[PDB]
């Protein structure tokens, strides 16, 4: 199952 | 014993050609399970194995909104870094993330991993501490600092210690039959003469799963690492793997040359010679 | 601009004229991912070759599998055709069976 931590950006 | 999950994203930018294509595939060892891609008629996570089939419809629904929300993340960080590279929008570039956890014959978390690149060259990486950051450049840092803010780490920490691993475990078992069989190289010694007094040499291992495989050659008992040839392990199509080392060896003395292969299908390691 | 596929030509089961087997094209080590690849049987290209799922390696180089099948003989010979950015011209590798 992947990681669902959604608001990660560059 | 020791056994890996891993997930792998390429989003690759194409200019005058749509937005950027976004793929993940999932591996448990060698074994893809998974896959997503943003060009497919109607996008969704997609099993490539047997085992991951039993999953229930909730599963391929939130795996498939984790894949589609991050196919816009990553088009944002395809913008992002043309900013922080100062580059133009004319060219096509490329961001790759691999992270997954490995674990041990118990099932405890060895070692997790979070790393990206930018046109192939490494961006940024989550430090096996699972704490801290490891930016390759000014541009990385950027990102460094704004995932120190958002304090990224501990959800990410959080995550390879909880869901990877025990979505690995439960993936193990349910695939036990083939992730946690080994299959040992099928091995031989071909003899091919160049000329009137050079033979080729080469040594195969194939059928062979997982794909980690050490095949050399020695003449006298000592390696020959600079005079071996060694092809790339190739798959074969139906799982398993393929390897061959080579040796240019004068005619008459093939019989001073053995080939040595350690697998971890193999309860001892295998010495063999050409067989005339 | 920036890395050169390496490529291997070979055959899924040892060959043996006659008996049906996979012919595979292994593409390796390149990068960008954009990638041309055709297997040839005697010079011209094979229709409705597959190909695996785009992955890359620990140095972030990509791979890809092309393969179809086929019946080996004594006088068909076959190869793979690949471009990349990084070659001027297509690269043809023919298929031995003893490699």
């Amino acid at each position: 199952e992947e990681n669902l931590l959604d608001f990660v950006r560059f | 014993g020791s056994h890996s999950m891993r997930y792998f994203y390429t989003a690759m930018s194409r200019p005058g050609r749509g937005e950027p294509r976004f793929i993940t595939v999932g591996y448990v060892d060698d074994t893809l399970f998974v896959r997503f891609d943003s060009d497919a008629t109607s996008p969704r996570k997609e099993p490539r194995a047997p085992w991951i089939e039993q999953e229930g419809p909730e599963y391929w629904d939130r795996e498939t909104q984790i894949s589609k929300t991050n196919t816009q993340t990553y088009r944002e960080n395809l913008r992002t870094a043309l900013r922080y590279y100062n580059q133009s929008e004319a060219g096509s570039h490329i961001i790759q993330r691999m992270y997954g956890c490995d674990v041990g014959p118990d099932g405890r978390l060895l070692r997790g991993y979070d790393q990206d690149a930018y046109d192939g060259k490494d961006y940024i990486a989550l430090n096996e501490d699972l704490s801290s950051w490891t930016a390759a450049d000014t541009a990385a840092q950027i990102t460094q600092r704004k995932w120190e803010a958002a304090r990224v780490a501990e959800q990410d920490r959080a995550y390879l210690e909880g869901l990877c691993v025990e979505s690995l475990r439960r993936y193990l078992e349910n695939g036990k039959e083939t992730l946690q069989r080994a299959d040992p190289p099928k091995t031989h010694v071909t003899h091919h003469p160049i000329s009137d007094h050079e033979v080729t040499l080469r040594c195969w291992a194939l059928g062979f799963y997982p794909a980690e495989i050490t095949l050399t050659w020695q003449r006298d008992g000592e390696d020959q690492t600079q005079d071996t040839e060694l092809v790339e392990t190739r798959p074969a199509g139906d799982r398993t793997f393929q390897k061959w080392a080579a040796v240019v060896v004068p005619s008459g003395e093939e019989q001073r040359y053995t080939c040595h292969v350690q697998h971890e299908g193999l309860p001892k390691p295998l010495t063999l010679r050409w067989e005339p | 601009i920036q890395r050169t596929p390496k490529i291997q030509v070979y055959s899924r089961h040892p060959a043996e004229n006659g008996k049906s087997n996979f012919l595979n094209c292994y593409v390796s080590g390149f990068h960008p991912s954009d990638i041309e690849v055709d297997l040839l049987k005697n010079g011209e290209r094979i229709e409705k070759v597959e190909h695996s799922d785009l992955s890359f390696s620990k140095d972030w180089s990509f791979y890809l599998l092309y393969y179809t099948e086929f019946t080996p003989t004594e006088k068909d010979e076959y190869a793979c055709r690949v471009n990349h950015v990084t070659l001027s011209q297509p690269k043809i590798v023919k298929w031995d069976r003893d490699m």
